[PDB]
């Protein structure tokens, strides 16, 4: 399996090698939405 | 008497040196085994999917559970996992690559999807089973889930409980973000927040039968419902379902939640605390839980 993709944007896995940005969901902040 | 059959099917794969799904596969079976009554001419069947090691681990299990307290009639079946996988493949290949961690399309994922096309997959003299998770706790008699195939409308060919976390909300962002009006992924009662696959009731001649479920499954109409909804997902054939379950709810008889109540709230810290209540309100004397998520079940 994989770990979800905080981000809104491109694939479900995180670390999507596809993706460049990561749209965070509100609240959140960082290449995986940390803070 | 006339013998009459019930069918259960477990995914049991990878179990050898795992304790951790060997206790789940223990707390699911112990308690459904505990607590279930069949009259004397019914027989349970339990399906296992699993590969070799794995069959002998759930042997190993079964017998220290089997004969149940009850005293009913109750036989074990194991598939293979590797013949299923090839037989699924075909059906099954062109939507992995929407619904699969990550891409795109390997064996290994095939199997993920195995309710999708079960009615393709066994024999034809099974008309209807049970596909269950191994992270359950039965609270209840599981003869009683089977009388809610007769509850089953027209035209429906699959019983599902929804998913309740927000996760769906989360998957559709993009066709969210361009249909502000939609109720595609809101909470309920009156949004349609998704599936969760831990319990599905299948019923293979309904599917065998549907005109619409066998349209759903070429990958032409996979391929355009995918690219309406924006829709990626790694969560097989959950994804496949709450996808299709937006198009055309028509299929799907809904369970109500005390039937799979999952307690994974993952989602929860995840960028969903305002609206995550609102997805995982379950309330009513609950029937099956569902430590989803590595989530420990309750005692
Ligand atoms: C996102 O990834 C996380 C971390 O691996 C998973 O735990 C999430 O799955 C959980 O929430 C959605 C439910 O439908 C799953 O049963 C549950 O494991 C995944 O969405």
């Amino acid at each position: 399996q994989c770990e979800s993709n905080p981000c809104l944007n491109g694939g479900s896995c995180k670390d999507d090698i596809n993706s460049y940005e990561c749209w965070c969901p509100f609240g959140f902040e960082g290449k995986n939405c940390e803070l | 008497v006339v013998p009459v059959d019930y069918h259960l099917l477990m995914m049991f794969t990878k179990a050898e040196h795992n304790a951790p799904l060997q206790a789940k596969a223990r707390v699911a079976l112990s308690s459904l085994l505990r607590l279930a009554k069949f009259e004397a001419h019914e027989v349970l069947n339990l399906h296992f999917v699993s590969e070799e090691a794995s069959r002998e681990v759930a042997k190993a299990l079964l017998r220290e559970l089997l004969p149940p307290a009850a005293g009913f009639k109750c036989k074990v079946i194991f598939h293979d996992v590797a013949v299923l996988t090839d037989k699924l493949f075909p059906v099954v290949e062109a939507m992995q690559k929407y619904f699969s961690a990550g891409s795109g399309t390997y064996y290994s994922d095939s199997i993920f999807f195995l309710s999708v096309a079960m009615h393709q997959i066994m024999p034809k003299e099974i008309p209807r089973i049970i596909q269950l998770d191994l992270d359950l706790k039965y609270k209840t008699n599981i003869r009683e889930l089977f009388e809610e195939f007769d509850n089953f409308l027209p035209g429906a060919v699959i019983g599902i409980a929804r998913e309740m976390q927000p996760v769906y909300r989360h998957t559709f962002w993009q066709f969210r973000h361009e249909n502000p009006k939609t109720r595609v992924g809101d909470p309920p009662p009156e949004g349609l927040p998704g599936f969760n696959s831990g319990v599905m009731l299948l019923n293979l001649e309904a599917m065998r039968q549907s005109p619409l479920y066998s349209h759903l499954l070429e990958p032409s109409w996979v391929q355009q419902l995918a690219d309406k909804y924006h829709f990626r997902g790694h969560l097989g054939d959950q994804d496949f379902f709450t996808m299709i379950g937006m198009e055309h709810p028509e299929l799907f008889h809904v369970l109500d939640c005390t039937w799979n109540r999952q307690l994974c709230t993952w989602w929860r810290d995840h960028g969903y605390s305002d609206v995550f209540q609102a997805y995982f309100r379950c309330e009513g004397h609950v029937k099956i839980y569902h430590g989803n998520c590595n989530t420990p079940i309750p005692e």
